[PDB]
């Protein structure tokens, strides 16, 4: 727990603007980890169950 | 289970929009404390010649603010570009707590608000209406002017004297004999018009030449040309001529005319080409608004601020939110005592 | 004279497209494509994680 | 909702209804497809001409 680190608001602002939109920062690159995450807490949802 | 819906992949739908629980119903209203946030706009790039005007304007303390009846959270340092280069924003997280205990006043501010839209930005619409319901995205903006010690108040001459824009209006020469003279002091760091061209759109004056004055030699490609004769070469038929030969001179630069400053303009602009140029106008020619530079080019950018605040104050509803939901807010990295850090420009991105 | 100019357009065309669209915003409303929809909460799971 | 400014189609007219579905059917044009609650305004045409 150590290396927590704070939600930045800034990353939250990322994440709810899209790539239409034509801002200088956007959604896609926390859009990876977030599918990749997605996947695997389904999977292991899943399968636990 | 139905499979008929794994025909259509690319379907859309429709949405009611919503203003952040801030900007709801924050109108204000007399004998009410309400809150003024000012805008602190501070230019990153370097100083130069090109761009001195905007790089000395920008960092005087003549702000403005946005008036709610709620209290706002702590907001990121936010980047804007501009021409002349990169700009960080912040919004002061010490609001300006003031109470508005006469009617007219708040309509005064009010008027002054729709007119910054409907006239210095052009963002009007005929069928556009001045809001006094207090609801969604109700808030006001206001100029801030130092008062008592360190202490801000609000431009009060300034609004009541600008409740809308004058219109530029030229004169001929009968009607300029009688005319006062203009004055120096009378222009220096405002904001003119030349009427007698079709540029109608707004433009700074920089600095006053008193000791240039008409009659004399062009100091680029027109050695043997001055500005009078050459003033009468493009319009004498819309002149006449030039009263006041004698008097001082001004130097101007124009305004961008882009509101949107999100994306980098990328591009070659040549400085010494475009800066080439170099515009010399008559004091009396041009219409003289007796509105501030630096306060308009602090205009210039608003809508931008203001699009930027409304999907920070949506993202920091969700950041408290979640926080509260994972009890997660608790910590002190997210506790009352947050401190937002500013907006990273994403470089790898195409359009940076 | 706004209703007669409303029924006027109508009468040119009622059933097909949206005439609203070019103003969707005066009212607040806004449409968006499923994908984008879909990735931001992948986005928000990212940010999250 | 077809009779949108009601008040003022009756007071240009100088009458008030009672029941509009009469006056719906007389606004009916046959080519107008939504309306299906009234025929179109020929039936009341034919006898308005007499």
């Amino acid at each position: 727990k150590e290396h927590i680190t704070p939600a930045e608001q800034g990353e939250f602002l990322a994440a709810i603007t899209a790539s239409s939109a034509a801002d200088v920062f956007d959604m896609e690159r926390l859009e990876i980890l977030g599918n990749s995450f997605l996947k695997l807490s389904a999977t292991l949802y899943l399968a636990s169950k | 289970t139905a499979t008929v819906n794994k025909a259509d992949k690319s379907k859309d739908r429709t949405y009611k929009t919503e203003c952040p629980l801030e900007f709801y119903d924050a109108l204000p209203r007399v004998g009410e404390i309400c809150y003024a946030y000012e805008i602190f706009l501070e230019p990153q790039f370097e100083s130069c010649e090109y761009t001195e005007h905007m790089y000395l304007n920008l960092q005087t303390p003549r702000n403005y603010a946005i008036l709610l009846r709620n209290k706002l959270p702590r907001l990121a340092e936010m980047p804007l570009f501009s021409n002349q280069g990169k700009l960080h924003v912040r919004v002061a997280n010490a609001p300006l707590e003031v109470i508005i205990q006469n009617s007219e006043q708040l309509e005064l501010l009010h008027q002054f608000h729709g007119m910054v839209f409907r006239d210095i930005l052009k963002i009007w619409h005929p069928f556009f209406v001045l809001d006094r319901r207090s609801k969604e995205n109700s808030y006001l903006v206001v100029p801030l002017i130092l008062g008592a010690g360190e202490q801000k108040c609000f431009d009060w001459e300034l609004m009541t004297n600008f409740r809308r824009l004058p219109q530029s209006h030229g004169s001929n020469v009968q009607q300029r004999e009688q005319q006062p003279a203009p004055r120096p002091e009378d222009f220096e760091g405002k904001i003119v018009t030349q009427w007698y061209a079709n540029y109608d759109k707004p433009m700074l004056v920089t600095k006053v030449h008193r000791e240039l004055t008409p009659l004399s030699y062009m100091e680029k490609n027109q050695q043997d040309k001055t500005y009078y004769e050459f003033t009468m070469s493009k319009y004498g038929n819309r002149i006449g001529d030039v009263v006041h030969k004698d008097k001082f001179m001004i130097e101007v630069r124009d305004l961008t005319e882009q509101l949107t400053f999100y994306v980098h303009n990328r591009g070659k602009f040549n400085a010494k080409s475009k800066a080439k140029m170099k515009v010399i106008l008559i004091p009396e020619l041009c219409f003289n608004f007796n509105f501030p530079g630096d306060l308009w080019l602090k205009l210039i950018f608003l809508p931008s601020i203001l699009n930027r605040m409304y999907f920070l104050l949506h993202a920091e509803a969700l950041r408290k939110r979640f926080n509260t939901y994972l009890n997660l807010h608790l910590l002190p990295f997210n506790g009352t005592d947050y401190m937002p850090r500013p907006l990273e420009i994403d470089y790898s991105l195409k359009r940076n | 004279r706004f209703v007669e100019g409303c029924r006027a357009n109508g009468q040119s065309f009622y059933a097909g497209a949206d005439f609203s669209s070019e103003v969707n915003f005066c009212v607040g409303l806004v449409t968006i494509p499923n994908k984008v929809i879909a990735d931001t909460l992948e986005a928000l799971l990212g940010v999250i994680v | 909702g077809f009779l949108i400014n009601h008040y003022y189609l009756e007071k240009n007219l100088g009458y008030t209804f009672k029941d509009r579905r009469y006056l719906l059917q007389a606004l009916t044009h046959p080519s107008y497809p939504t309306n299906r609650i009234t025929g179109s305004y020929q039936e009341l045409e034919f006898i308005g001409n007499a």
